[PDB]
C-alpha cells in the first residue's frame, strides 16, 4: 500500500520514491508531477534521516557499552 | 567512428610483442660504468655500488604472449556475424 | 499485465546510465549504479542481469551498462568501490538545507552522501569528542592535499611542514598522518571540499 | 521479511501468558509485541540486502566486527536472546534439572550448588545491568559455566561485542585490564575483518529489558522478576542446549 | 552416529572435533532462532523444490528472468512471434506463450516418463551440471553436460555401442539378467531429448531431427524455434531461468514417473 | 524534597503526556526506588545536592552507586521540570498505536509546533536557528536522536564553555552526566596508569596523541556543558501508556509539551 | 626522485580508489588519453588566419578527419575556408 513509503520486504531506494509519486498522481493528491516527486522526495528525506541517526546512535551507544 | 571488420578467416596478431624486463645484472653494469666514467675508474664516491654488483652477479652474470589463443578462442562469439 | 510488472521490475529499476564504465577523468561522485548479489547467487553466477556473469569474478559488486551487447558480452566492471567513501564518510562524522521544505538537473544539496544535521557531537568513554581525527596520505610536495578515506581534500597547515616532509619528498604518500578535518562543503558541480589540519 | 516466529501452546500462552513470571498482558508486551517490533525494524534496516536471507543469529554473527551497521546487529540480537529468553520460559515443549548441568555447575562454580549460583546471578544482575540489559549462564571451551550480562542488546558469543561493561559510569582498573587485553586478542588475528574465535553458547537466558516485567512488576522489584524466571524454568530446553 | 570419536576428559578443554560437533547441535536446535523467513529466494530450492506446472505464474516466470531475451542487435526474425517487446536494448519475451509452451512440453516429458521412454537432458554451458544432474535422477532418466559427441545418435555402433546396458521390469527394478552380445550392441535411442542450450547444440538438434527424436528447448532470441518439436521462448543464458525451467519439466517428469509405478503396484 | 516537583501530584495527570497510571509509574515509582538505593549507598547524599554528589562521587568505582542513582535522579528531574502538558487528547483514550506505526512516514521535515518565539521565547529560538539552521532541523535532530536511543538514555540539548559559544546536542546512557568536566580525560588516565603498572610489575604514544586531540579545544583544554533540556528515551516513561510501538507518539508529544521559558531560564547569556 | 609520469595526482576534491595509487593507473590513464565543433560555418572564418591555422601543421598541411575529428560537413568548409586564405594572400 503507497499511502507510506516504507514496505516490509522492500529497501528504502529511489524506485520508493518513484512509486509514491505514482500513487499520488493516481488517487489526484496532488495534480502536476513536479508536486508528487517532491512531496515522496522529502518523505524520503525524512526517513533517510531517521535511518542515519539511528545508525550513528547504534554506534555510539556501542563505544557507549564497551 | 567504429570499423567493422568482415567475417575474417582468423584473429591473429603476426607477430606479439612481449615486454621483457631488461636484467638487472646489465643496468647496474651500466650505472657502474657510468660512475666510473664521471668520478673516475675506481673513484672513491661510487666504490658501493661496485659491492652490489660484486654480489648481483656473484651467482651468475644474468641472474609467453596468449594474445592469439584467447582471440582465437573468443572471436565466434565477438565477431558480430549474422545469425543462420 | 506483463508491461506493468516490467515497468515495476527491479531491472526496470535501474536508470538508464551509459556512461564510459572505464573513466580516467575527474570523479567527483558515484556515475554507476552498484549491483548486489548474494553469495549463494553468486555460486550460480546469478547476478539478476539478462546473463550469467563469468566465473572468474569473485566480488560481489559490479557495475554495468548493458544487460546484452552485439559481441553477447555483459557490458560490466567489477568495482563496488563508491560505496565504501560513502560509508567511510559517515565514519569522519563531519557534516555537511535543501532536504526541509520544470524538471531541475542539479545536485540537490548532498546527493545522498550524507543525510546528517550539524548540530551534534560524539560523545565517547574518554569523554566528549571535540574535534574529530582520521588517518589520511599527504600526496604531493607542493595548498597541500591529502587523500583521507577516500576523499582528496587540502590540508591546513599549523606553522611549518614537519620535516619528514622534505626528507622523503615524491615518497610522502607512503607515509600515514593523523589529520582533524576542519570543515565538509559540496560546490555547485558536486565535489566535496573539505579542509582538515595535519595534527 | 523476518517474521515472528510461532511458538507452542500459542492459544494458552495469549489466555494466561507464561504461569508464575508473566500474565497474558505482560507476555504481549514481551513477545506479541516486541518480537514484531524488532522483526519489522530489521526488515525494514536489511531488505534489499544480503541479510535479508540469513538468519538473526548468523546476522549478528556476520554484522558483529562491522561498527556503522551496529544498529543491525542490536535488532539481531534481540531478535535472537529473546526468543531464547522465551524458549527458558515456555511451560512446555514438571522438568527436572539434569545430572550433567547440576555436575557442571558444581564444578564450574567452585562446588557452589545451583541455588546460590542463582541467588548470585539475582545479585549480578540487580548490581551491574542498570536498565535494560540481558542476563545469560554460558558455557566456554573449556566446559566451565559462568554467568555474562549484556547492556542493552549485547550477545554472548562474540566477546567484543558482549557489552558486559558500562563505560557511561566510571570502570574499576581490573574492567580497563580486561577491555585492553580483549583489543589485544582482537588486534592479533591476521584476518581483514578481524574477526576472533569465541565458542561460547547461552545455556540460560533472562530478559531484564523494561519489556519483560515493567508492567506485571514495576520500575522496581526486578530482582523478583529475575527470582521468578530461574525458579520455574523449561529445563528440558536447557538440558538440550548443553552438549555431551 | 559418529564412530571412531574418542571424547576429551572432563578436566581437559573441549577438542576441535568435540567443538565442531557442540556447534552442530547448536545450530540444529538454537542457531535458527528469533525469525523465520519468509519471501526470500535461495537458489538450491530451484533445483529441489520445482513448482508444479499448473501452478505455474506470469510473475513466477519473471522473477525467474525468463523474460529477458537477446540484445535486439542479435535478433533471429524467425523468433517474431515469441516478442512482447523491446526495452533497455534487448527483447523481451512474451511470458504468456512461454506459459502456455511450457506446460505443453511439461504434458510431453510426463507423457514420456510415465510411458518408460528414456529422456535425455542435453546441456553443455558452465553451472547447468547440478539441475541436470538431479532432473534425470529425479526422472530416472539420463543426462549429457561436459560436450556432445557427434553422431551420438546418427552412429551410436561407434560411440555408445560399448557402455553396458540393462534389462528392467516395469517398476524400474533390476532384473539383472544377462544379455546377449546383439542386444549389448543394439543401439539404444532417446525417446525425448531436451536441450537448454539449443543454439551451441545444432549437432544434437540435427541428429534428433534425422533420428525422428522428439527434442524440446529453450529457444532464445537469437534461437531457431522451427528446429525443435516442442519449444519453449525464455532465457537461456541465465542459470535461474534455465533451472526453473528444467525444474519444470523434471518434475512433470517425475510425476509421469510416479503415475507409472503407482499403476504397476495395483 | 527536592526529587518531587510542584507541577505533578500523586493521583493527578500530566496533559497529553502521561495518564495518571502513566505518571505514577513513571515518575513517583521511580523517585522512591531510586531514592532509596541512593540513600542506601550512602546516607550522606540526603545533605549534599545532587550535582555536588555527582562532581565529588566520580571517577570511583567503589562509589559508582552514589553517582549512577545521582545522575539518574537528577536527569530524571531535570526531563520532567521542562514539561507543561500539551492540548492534544489524553494518551489513555487515544487508542494505542500498533505495528502500521513503523511503517508510517514522519512530518519532522515539513512541519513545526510549539515553536518558542511564539510563546515569546525570542533568545532561545534566535540561538537555535543561529546554531541548528532551523527549529525544523532542531525538532528533527532532537527526536531522531532520542529515538535511535535503544535503552535507557537522554537527548540533552547544551551550551558549551556564564556564557555560551555555541549550542549543541547530546544523549547520555545508563545514568550519563551531561556536562563533560567530570568523565573527561578518564580513559587516558586509566592508560596511563596502567602502562605505569605494567611497566612496574609506542602503540601508547600514537594512540595518546588521538587521546589528547578527541577532547582537546582551543584557548583551553577542559570543555564543559551547560544542560537545557532533556527527554527521556526510557521505556519507563512510555511504555506504559504508549506501547512497544508508541514511542514516536510519545516524542511529538514530549516536544509539544515542552515550556520553553524554563529552557531560557536554563540560558547562560552569551559570548 | 619521482618522475612526474611516474607518479599519478589525484586532483582536489575528487573520490579516489586504492588502485588509484599504483601504476595500473597510470597505464590505463595514458591509454585513454574547438569553435568548429561548435555549430559555426567554418567558411566564415576564412579571412581569420589564426583559428585556421589551429587546424594545418607546422608546413601548412591541412589536417585528416580523423585528426580533427570534425564533421564531414565542417572538415569540407575548413578545407576550402583553408585554401581560400592561401588564394587571397593570407595565411
Ligand atoms: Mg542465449
Amino acid at each position: 500500500d503507497w499511502s507510506h513509503m516504507l514496505q516490509i520486504g522492500r529497501p528504502l531506494d529511489g524506485e520508493s520514491v518513484i512509486q509514491r509519486t505514482m500513487y499520488l498522481i493516481k488517487t489526484k493528491q496532488y495534480g502536476d508531477m513536479v508536486e508528487a516527486y517532491d512531496h515522496a522526495r522529502y518523505e524520503f528525506y525524512a526517513l533517510r534521516m531517521q535511518e542515519e541517526t539511528e545508525q550513528q546512535v547504534a554506534l555510539e551507544e556501542a563505544e557507549m557499552f564497551g | 567512428p567504429v570499423y567493422r571488420l568482415p567475417p575474417l578467416p582468423r584473429l591473429k596478431v603476426k607477430k606479439p610483442i612481449i615486454r621483457q624486463e631488461a636484467n638487472k645484472c646489465l643496468v647496474l653494469m651500466s650505472n657502474l660504468l657510468q660512475c666510473w666514467s664521471s668520478y673516475g675508474h675506481m673513484s672513491p664516491k661510487c666504490a658501493g655500488l661496485v659491492t652490489e654488483l660484486k654480489s648481483c652477479t656473484s651467482e651468475s652474470a644474468l641472474g609467453k604472449s596468449n594474445i592469439n589463443y584467447h582471440a582465437a578462442r573468443l572471436y565466434d562469439r565477438i565477431n558480430g556475424k549474422p545469425h543462420d | 499485465t506483463l508491461a506493468e510488472l516490467l515497468g515495476r521490475s527491479r531491472i526496470a529499476q535501474v536508470a538508464n546510465n551509459h556512461k564510459p564504465l572505464t573513466y580516467t577523468g575527474k570523479k567527483f561522485h558515484p556515475t554507476h549504479q552498484i549491483i548486489e548479489t548474494k553469495p549463494s547467487t553468486l555460486y550460480r553466477q546469478e547476478w539478476g542481469l539478462k546473463s550469467a556473469i563469468p566465473s572468474k569474478i569473485k566480488s560481489r559488486y559490479l557495475v554495468y551498462n548493458d544487460l546484452d551487447t552485439l559481441e553477447r558480452i555483459t557490458t560490466f566492471e567489477p568495482r563496488g568501490g563508491t560505496q565504501w567513501n560513502r560509508l567511510r564518510f559517515q565514519e569522519m562524522g563531519v557534516p555537511i538545507n535543501p532536504f526541509f521544505k520544470k524538471f531541475n538537473t542539479e545536485i540537490i544539496g548532498t546527493g545522498g552522501l550524507s543525510y546528517s544535521l550539524p548540530g551534534k557531537l560524539k560523545n565517547s568513554p574518554n569523554g566528549v569528542i571535540q574535534r574529530t581525527v582520521v588517518p589520511g596520505r599527504i600526496l604531493n610536495v607542493v595548498k597541500w592535499l591529502a587523500a583521507i578515506g577516500g576523499f582528496v581534500a587540502d590540508v591546513v597547515f599549523f606553522q611549518s611542514p614537519p620535516s619528514s616532509f622534505n626528507s622523503m619528498g615524491d615518497f610522502i604518500r607512503m607515509k600515514t598522518f593523523l589529520f582533524e578535518i576542519l570543515e565538509a562543503s559540496m560546490e555547485k558541480n558536486g565535489s566535496v571540499s573539505m579542509h582538515a589540519r595535519l595534527l | 521479511i523476518h517474521v515472528v516466529p510461532k511458538l507452542p501452546n500459542s492459544k494458552a500462552l495469549l489466555q494466561n501468558g507464561v504461569p508464575n513470571i508473566l500474565s497474558s498482558s505482560g507476555f504481549k508486551t514481551v513477545w506479541f509485541d516486541y518480537q514484531r517490533y524488532l522483526c519489522d525494524k530489521l526488515t525494514l534496516a536489511t531488505a534489499g540486502q544480503s541479510l535479508e536471507s540469513y538468519y538473526p543469529f548468523h546476522i549478528l554473527l556476520k554484522t558483529a566486527g562491522n561498527p556503522l551497521q551496529s544498529n543491525i546487529f542490536n535488532l539481531a540480537s534481540s531478535i535472537h536472546n529473546n526468543h531464547l529468553f522465551v524458549e527458558n520460559i515456555l511451560p512446555s515443549a514438571k522438568t527436572e534439572p539434569s545430572r550433567l548441568f547440576l555436575s557442571k555447575i558444581k564444578d564450574s562454580f567452585n562446588g557452589s550448588d545451583w541455588e546460590v549460583v542463582k541467588e548470585e546471578m539475582i545479585y549480578r544482575a540487580e548490581n551491574e545491568v542498570l536498565g535494560q540489559g540481558w542476563l545469560f549462564l554460558v558455557e566456554n571451551n573449556e566446559k566451565k559455566l559462568f554467568i555474562l550480562t549484556s547492556n542493552n542488546n549485547g550477545t554472548p558469543y562474540y566477546f567484543p561485542r558482549n557489552q558486559s561493561f558500562d563505560l557511561n559510569s566510571a570502570i574499576s582498573i581490573d574492567e580497563f585490564a580486561t577491555l585492553k587485553q580483549m583489543k589485544e586478542l582482537i588486534g592479533k588475528s591476521t584476518k581483514l575483518n578481524g574477526k576472533v574465535q569465541d565458542w561460547t553458547m547461552p545455556i540460560i537466558c533472562v530478559n531484564l529489558w523494561d519489556h519483560a516485567y515493567l508492567h506485571d512488576y514495576g520500575v522496581g522489584n526486578r530482582s523478583k522478576y529475575v527470582k521468578n524466571v530461574l525458579d520455574n524454568l523449561n529445563w528440558s530446553v536447557v538440558n538440550n542446549r548443553i552438549f555431551s | 552416529p559418529y564412530p571412531n570419536l574418542i571424547p576429551s576428559a572432563n578436566d581437559k578443554p573441549y577438542s576441535s572435533q568435540e567443538l565442531f560437533l557442540r556447534q552442530l547441535n547448536h545450530s540444529m536446535r538454537t542457531a535458527k532462532l528469533g525469525a523465520t523467513i519468509s519471501k526470500v529466494y535461495y537458489p538450491h530450492k530451484d533445483i529441489f523444490y520445482p513448482p508444479l506446472p499448473e501452478n505455474i505464474t506470469v510473475e513466477s516466470l519473471m522473477s525467474a528472468g525468463v523474460h529477458l531475451g537477446q540484445s535486439t542487435s542479435l535478433w533471429r526474425s524467425s523468433t517474431q512471434s515469441y516478442i512482447y517487446g523491446e526495452y533497455k536494448g534487448i527483447h523481451i519475451i512474451d511470458l504468456n506463450q512461454t506459459l502456455s509452451y511450457l506446460k505443453r512440453a511439461a504434458k510431453v516429458v510426463e507423457g514420456v516418463s510415465e510411458s518408460g521412454g528414456i529422456i535425455l537432458f542435453l546441456g553443455t554451458r558452465q553451472g547447468q551440471k547440478r539441475g541436470l544432474e538431479e532432473a534425470a535422477k529425479k526422472t530416472h532418466g539420463y543426462y549429457v553436460s561436459t560436450r556432445w559427441i557427434p553422431g551420438t545418435l546418427t552412429n551410436s555402433t561407434e560411440i555408445s555401442g560399448i557402455w553396458e546396458k540393462q534389462e528392467i521390469d516395469s517398476n524400474d527394478n533390476p532384473t539383472e539378467r544377462a544379455l546377449s552380445p546383439n542386444e549389448t550392441s543394439k543401439q539404444v535411442k532417446p525417446d525425448l531429448l531436451v536441450v537448454l542450450n539449443p543454439t551451441e547444440n545444432r549437432n544434437a538438434l540435427l541428429e534428433a531431427i534425422k533420428s525422428r527424436v522428439p527434442t524440446i528447448a529453450i529457444i532464445d532470441t537469437d534461437s531457431e524455434p522451427s528446429l525443435v518439436t516442442y519449444p519453449i521462448p525464455g532465457n537461456d543464458d541465465s542459470l535461474r531461468s534455465v533451472n526453473f525451467l528444467l525444474g519444470v519439466l523434471a518434475r512433470a517428469g517425475q510425476r509421469g514417473l510416479q503415475n507409472r509405478l503407482a499403476r504397476n503396484n495395483e | 524534597t527536592r526529587y518531587a516537583l510542584e507541577h505533578l501530584k500523586e493521583g493527578a495527570p500530566l496533559k497529553g503526556l502521561f495518564s495518571i497510571e502513566g505518571l505514577q509509574k513513571a515518575w513517583f515509582d521511580r523517585v522512591k526506588y531510586l531514592d532509596a538505593k541512593l540513600n542506601d549507598c550512602t546516607n550522606e547524599a540526603q545533605q549534599k545536592p545532587l550535582e555536588t554528589l555527582i562532581h565529588e562521587n566520580s571517577k570511583s568505582a567503589s562509589k559508582k552507586h552514589i553517582v549512577n542513582y545521582a545522575s539518574s535522579l537528577y536527569n530524571l528531574k531535570f526531563s520532567m521540570s521542562s514539561l507543561q502538558g500539551c492540548i492534544r487528547t489524553p494518551p489513555e483514550e487515544c487508542p494505542r498505536l500498533g505495528p502500521e506505526a513503523l511503517l508510517q512516514t514522519p512530518d519532522f521535515n515539513r512541519t513545526i509546533s510549539n515553536e518558542p518565539l511564539t510563546t515569546g521565547n525570542e533568545r532561545l529560538q534566535a540561538a537555535l536557528i543561529s546554531s541548528f539552521g532551523s527549529l525544523m532541523e532542531f525538532r528533527t535532530l532532537l527526536i531522531n536522536s532520542n529515538l535511535a536511543i535503544s535503552g535507557d538514555g537522554f537527548t540533552w540539548l547544551v551550551a558549551r564553555r556564564i556564557e555560551y559559544d555555541k549550542l549543541f546536542i547530546l544523549n547520555t546512557y545508563n545514568a550519563g552526566t551531561p556536562f563533560n568536566f567530570s568523565t573527561s580525560g578518564v580513559m587516558n588516565e586509566l592508560n596511563n596508569q596502567y602502562t605505569n603498572m605494567e611497566k612496574q610489575r609506542a602503540k601508547q604514544a600514537k594512540t595518546k596523541f588521538i587521546y589528547e586531540t578527541q577532547q582537546k579545544g582551543f584557548s583551553g583544554k577542559e570543555v564543559s556543558y551547560i544542560p537545557l533540556l532533556a527527554i527521556d528515551a526510557s521505556p519507563k516513561t512510555w511504555l506504559t501508556d504508549y506501547g512497544v510501538f508508541g514511542k514516536r507518539e510519545y516524542l511529538e508529544r514530549v516536544w509539544d509539551s515542552i515550556e520553553w521559558k524554563i529552557v531560557e531560564s536554563r540560558l547562560p547569556q552569551r559570548t | 626522485k619521482i618522475d612526474q609520469s611516474l607518479s599519478k595526482k589525484l586532483p582536489k576534491g575528487t573520490i579516489y580508489d586504492p588502485f588509484d595509487f599504483s601504476m595500473g593507473r597510470i597505464h590505463l590513464d595514458r591509454k585513454y588519453q574547438d569553435i568548429m565543433k561548435s555549430g559555426a560555418n567554418p567558411l566564415e572564418f576564412y579571412a581569420r588566419p589564426r583559428i585556421l591555422s589551429r587546424y594545418v601543421t607546422s608546413t601548412g598541411r591541412i589536417q585528416h578527419r580523423d585528426i580533427t575529428g570534425l564533421s564531414a560537413k565542417n572538415q569540407r568548409r575548413l578545407s576550402k575556408a583553408i585554401r581560400r586564405c592561401q588564394a587571397i594572400g593570407l595565411m
